[PDB]
DNA sequence: CATGTGGGAAA
RNA sequence: UUUAUCACCGUGUCCCCAAUCUGGAUAUUUUGUGUG
C-alpha cells in the first residue's frame, strides 16, 4: 500500500500545443516514434507547470509565482526555498548558487533537494501522424502608424491532428504522513485539470481523464502494465487473462484494478464476475480517484 | 543523365511560363534597361512563387501530384523508364535538387 | 457560477468559404481528419472575426477597424490600444510590441494580453466529403478594350457539400466589474452571428438556430462531454446517462441540464421525467441564452 | 546444481536516461555498437547502485551509505569494510588499501577483496538509435533579486528514444553457510529492479517484468546461449533443434531449459510437448525467482 | 511496365489523331496540341471515371493490378502523355 | 572541393549580405562619417549570423541538414557544375556541414 | 605560417571567452592587485578546463566537432583555401599545435 | 581590413 | 641466441526548468449555339 501506480487517457479532439519553430511560417509539432508512423508528445515538465497554475488557483499558499514583466522569461522566488513550508510546487526545485550564504542559511534544511513524491513520463498520441495542414492569412499592417509590426503582411500554415493520448504517472508512500493534505490537493487538480497547452483561443480541449486503471500494492513499486492501450481503449484484454484469475494460479491480486468509462460498455455479464474479485464499480472517475486517495493515505 | 533532366525541365518550365505570361525570345530586349528590369521582375516573381508553392508541399504524394501535373519536362522517348522505376528515392531526393534548381535562378 | 460549457447550433445547407488553390483553377476545401473519409473545416478565427464585426455593428467603442485600402490587406488600427477597452481589447485581443518603446508605454499597463475570454475551437462536418463537384463559371473578356482585365476566358472548377457542423467553445469568469455590459452584447451575438465565409454572394449560409445543450456548474473547468452530435443531431448517446441521472445515487452529480430545438422531438414521456430534475424548458436557443447570460452572471 | 545463468529484457518505453555531458546543450547518450548504427547502453555499476539501494530498502545491514552534503561527490564509510559484513561488502565491493594501516589492521581480515559473487554486464538497446530530439525547456529568471541564478534565460535540448533492452548476468554458487540469507534476498531484488536511471523525474522507466530464460547446470561455468534476443523477443529458435532430440540423437537432455514471460505467446502445440522436458511452466518471473532461487541453493 | 503505360498511350494517342513542306509538320504539331483537351479531363479525375500483345490474361490478372494501386495509375497518364507534347 | 569550398564561402557570405540588405534596408555603402550607423549595422548582422549558425549547429543529420541547407540558403548562380558538385554532395555530408559551419562562423565582426 | 595563426585564435579565444564570460580586461586589472590575482585565477580554471576537455577524443569528427565550439575564433577573411581543404585533410598536426597552444596560455 | 555577371530543341 | 612468466583489485553523471503572447484567402463571373 506504499506505492501507485496510474494511466489516464484523454478524449478525442484537434491537436495544438506547437513546440518547433521554423523560418518556413510552419509551427512544427515535436515528433518521437518511428516504427513506420509518426506521433505526437506532450513533454511533461509543462504539465508540471500546469499542476502548478492549478495549486495556485486552488486555495494552498506557495511561493513560487509567475509575473509577466521584460521579455526575458521569469520567475521571483521571494522567500527561500525550504521544506517546511505550506509550498509544495515551490519544495522541488533545487538551484545553486556561487556564495550559497553560509552553509544553506546556517543549516536550515538542505539545498539540494530529491526531485519529488511524484514521478511522471511523456504522453504518447497512440494515433501515426498526418500530413494535413490548415492555412491561414495574417494582415499586420495600419493606416495611422500606433506602433505597428513589421511592414509587410504574410501567410502562414499550422497543422493539427483529431487523437487522443495518454501518459503514465506513479508516486511512492515514503512520506506522506507528513502532507495529508498536500497530496489530498494534488490527487484533486490530478482528478481533472486545465491547460498544458500553448493555443488558448484556438484549439481548445483539456485531459479530462477517460479511463484509470491501476491501483496501490505493497509490491515495492513494481509494475506489469506496459503503459499503453488500443485505439478502441478497450485495453484490458491483454490484462484479461492477468486480472479474470486473480484469486488463483499465481496471478496479479484482484486489490490492483479498477474501471473508469470502459467499465460502463453494454455487456455486463462479466462485470458481475469481475465484481466478485476486484472493486471496481465505478462509472465516474472524479468520485473513484477521490475515494482512492482515503485508501491509499494514511486516513 | 539524372539531375542534369531536372535542371534542364526547371529551366524549360520557367522559360515556359515566361513565355506565356510576357513576349519570349529574350535577345528582343537589346538596349532599353527598362526592359530588363521589367522582364527580371517578372522572372524573379515566377521563380519565388513556384518556389514557395513546391516549399509548403514537399510531403510523398501530394508533392509528385503538384509536380508532374504543374511542370512539363521533356520528351526523354525511352530514356525515362529508368527515371521512373527508382521513383521513392527519386522523390525522396529530387524535393532537394528541384528547390536547388528553382533557387538557382534569381536576378 | 464561473465556469461556462456550451455547444454549437447549425443547419444543413450547401457549403462555402474556400482557402486552398489549385493551379488547375480549383476552389479546393480544408480536410484534416483522418478515419476513411475526409470532413470540411472552418478555422474559429474567421468567426473570432464575425464575432467583432456583430460587435461593430451594435453600439461597442472599439479601436480596430478593417479598411479597403492599397492592395496589402490592411487594418486600421486607431489611436494606440488600451486594455481597459470598451469593445475588444478587454474581451479578447493584443497590444503588439515590437520594441515597446519606452519605459513601458509611458507608464502604462502591460503591452502583452494573455487572456482570451472567448475560448473556442475548429469546426467539424460531422459528414464525409465527397468528390462531389460542378463548374459553372465560364469567364469573359472585355469587347470594347477599354481598360481590360486578363485576355484569356478559362474555365475553372468550384465544389460544395451538403453539410451541418459544429464548433466547441467554452469560457470562464474573470472579473465582473466591467464584464456584465460587453458579456451581455457577447451572448447575444453567440445566439446571432453572420458571415464567417468569403463567398456570400454564391452561397449564402447561416448557422444561427438549432439545439444547444450547454452545460455550466463549478466543477473546476471540467468537461464530461464529447463535443459531437450523431448524424440526425440527437445527442441522445450521452442524455441515457448525464441527463437521466437524478443527483441522488451511483450517478453523475448535476443540476443544469439545458436543452434547445431537440426538446420538441416526438417523444414527450421522457421530457417529463426529465422535467423532474432539469431545465430543458426551452424552446428557443435565443430564449435559453437571454435566462442564462443573467444565471452565469451576478444577477 | 552449482552455476546460474540467466538474461533480463524489458517492456518497450520512451527512455531518455542522459548520461553524457556537451556543452552543445544536448545530453549526449553512450553508444557502442558498431555495425552502421547507433545503440544506447546502460552501464553495469549504476545497476550494482539500484542493487545496494533494494538490499537497503529490506532489512539488511550495510557499512556504505550515500550522504548529500558538500558538492564533491562524498561516501559516508561508516566502519571497516569486513568480509562478514551481511549484506552489502560481502556480496561485492572490495576494500581499499593505501596505506594498509600498521599489522595488517591488528591482522584482521583481508584487504584483497577479488570475488564480486554478482557478475553483471552492459545492456544493449537492440533498436537502432534515431536522432530524434525534444525542445522540452528554456531556463528562465528571477525577477524579485532573491537567491538570484545564472544572468540570462538560456535554451538547450534534449534527446529521447523508444526502446527495450537487455542484460546478461552470471553468478557462482560455491558458499552455503552465509549465502543463503542473503542470496535470497539479491533474486528477490533482480525480479524487482528500480532505478537505474538519471532522474525518474521525466521519462521515468522501469523495467521489472519479461520473459526470463534462466539456466543452471554442473558444466563449470559454460553456456550455449548467445545473450541475445530478437527485435520481437522470439529467440527461441536455436533451440527448437535442441528440444526435439532430447531423448536421442545425442543432443542434450529433457531438463535442460526453463521459461518465463514468452511462454503466454499464442501458440500452444509444442508448449504441451515441451512441458515433457523442461519447466516451461511459470507465467510470472516473479514467481520464476521464487522456485529455482530454492533448487539452486541448498534448500 | 512503365514502358508499357508509354506505348499504349502513344498508340492511342495516334489511334485518334488518325481517327479524323512544312504544312504536314504544321498539322502535326496543332492536332496533337488539340488531343490535349482530353487529357486534362482526364486527369481531373480523383477515383472513379474512365474505368494489346493479349485479351484474354489480362482481364483475367491486370483487372486484379488495377484496382490495388489506382493511385499509381494516376502519375502515368499524366506524366505520360504530357511528355510527347 | 577546393573550388566547391570556395563556392561555400561565397554563397555563405552573400546570403549573410543580403538578408542584411533586405531585411533592414541597410547599406554598407553608407559606412563613412556614420559610426552610430557603423553600431547598429553590427548589431544586425550579431543578430542575423549568430541566429543563422545557432540553426544551423542546432542539429546534424543527413535529410535535416540537406533540406534546410536547400531551404533557407540561396546559392550563388553557375552554369553547369551544380549537378558535380550537388552530386558529389549527396554520398558525404558531413565536411559540407563543418565548412559550412567555418563559412558562417567566420563572418563574426570583430570585437 | 597557419601555427602563428593558430595561437592568436586560441589567444584571442580565451581572452574573448573570459571578457564576455565575467566582463574583465586587462587595464582595470592592472588597477590593484586582487584583481590581478582573481582574473588570473579565473584564466587558469578556463585554460585547464579547455585543455582538460580537448586531451581526449582524438579522431577524425570527434576532434572536427570540439572544434566547431570555441565559436572558430579570428578566424577573419578567408584569404586562403588551403587551410580548409589541406588542413582538414592532414588532421593530425593541428591537434598537436592546438594543445600547444592552449597549454602555453597559463 | 570586403562585392561581381547572360543565352534552344525533335517522328 | 638459447630457456620460464594473469596489468592485477573497487566506483549512480548526478539536482531544478512553458516555445511563450495576437492573426476573415479575402474580390468579381450565361456550358453557351444547333437537329424526325
Amino acid at each position: 500500500n506504499l506505492n501507485l501506480f496510474a494511466t489516464i487517457l484523454t478524449y478525442p479532439a484537434p491537436a495544438s500545443n506547437y513546440r518547433g519553430e521554423s523560418e518556413e511560417n510552419r509551427s512544427v509539432i515535436q515528433k518521437i516514434l518511428k516504427d513506420g508512423q509518426k506521433y505526437a508528445i506532450i513533454s511533461p515538465e509543462s504539465m508540471r507547470n500546469a499542476l502548478r497554475e492549478m495549486l495556485i488557483e486552488l486555495g494552498q499558499p506557495n511561493n513560487r509565482t509567475r509575473l509577466h514583466s521584460e521579455d526575458q522569461l521569469a520567475v521571483e522566488f521571494k522567500e527561500y526555498p525550504n521544506p517546511d513550508k505550506f509550498a509544495d510546487d515551490f519544495l522541488f526545485g533545487y538551484m545553486v548558487a556561487q556564495t550559497n550564504d553560509a552553509k544553506e542559511m546556517k543549516k536550515l534544511n538542505r539545498p539540494a533537494k530529491r526531485d519529488s513524491i511524484f514521478r511522471c513520463n511523456m504522453a504518447v498520441a497512440v494515433n501515426p501522424y498526418k500530413y494535413d495542414t490548415v492555412f491561414y492569412q495574417s494582415p499586420l499592417n495600419a493606416g495611422d502608424s500606433a506602433w505597428k509590426n513589421s511592414t509587410s503582411s504574410a501567410l502562414l500554415h499550422r497543422e493539427v491532428t483529431h487523437t487522443a493520448f495518454q501518459y503514465p504517472f506513479a508516486l511512492a508512500g515514503k512520506d506522506c504522513a507528513a502532507k495529508p493534505e498536500w497530496v489530498k490537493a494534488l490527487l484533486q487538480a490530478i482528478a481533472e485539470l486545465n491547460g498544458v497547452a500553448g493555443g488558448h483561443a484556438r484549439a481548445y480541449y483539456e485531459f479530462a481523464p477517460r479511463s484509470v486503471v491501476a491501483r496501490l500494492t505493497p509490491k515495492l513499486v513494481a509494475g506489469y502494465q506496459t503503459y499503453g492501450f488500443d485505439a478502441e481503449g478497450n485495453w484490458l484484454e491483454l490484462s484479461r487473462l492477468t486480472a479474470t484469475d486473480s484469486d488463483n494460479l499465481d496471478l496479479p491480486a484482484n486489490e490492483f484494478w479498477l474501471g473508469g468509462e470502459l467499465v460502463r460498455k453494454m455487456d455486463q455479464e462479466q462485470k458481475a464476475q469481475l465484481e466478485a474479485m476486484g472493486a471496481h464499480l465505478y462509472a465516474n472517475p472524479e468520485k473513484l480517484f477521490a475515494d482512492l486517495a482515503d485508501s491509499f493515505l494514511g486516513v | 543523365e539524372y539531375a542534369e533532366i531536372v535542371y534542364k525541365i526547371a529551366q524549360g518550365f520557367v522559360l515556359s511560363k515566361l513565355s506565356s505570361k510576357h513576349d519570349l525570345q529574350w535577345s528582343k530586349c537589346k538596349g532599353n534597361p527598362k526592359l530588363e528590369r521589367e522582364y527580371n521582375d517578372k522572372k524573379e516573381k515566377v521563380v519565388n512563387e513556384a518556389f514557395l508553392a513546391i516549399r509548403s508541399r514537399t510531403e510523398k504524394q501530394a508533392f509528385i501530384d503538384y509536380f508532374v501535373s504543374t511542370l512539363y519536362p521533356h520528351v526523354r522517348q525511352d530514356e525515362f523508364v529508368d527515371f521512373a522505376q527508382k521513383l521513392f528515392q527519386d522523390t525522396d531526393e529530387i524535393r532537394s535538387l528541384t528547390l536547388l534548381a528553382l533557387s538557382s535562378q534569381y536576378p
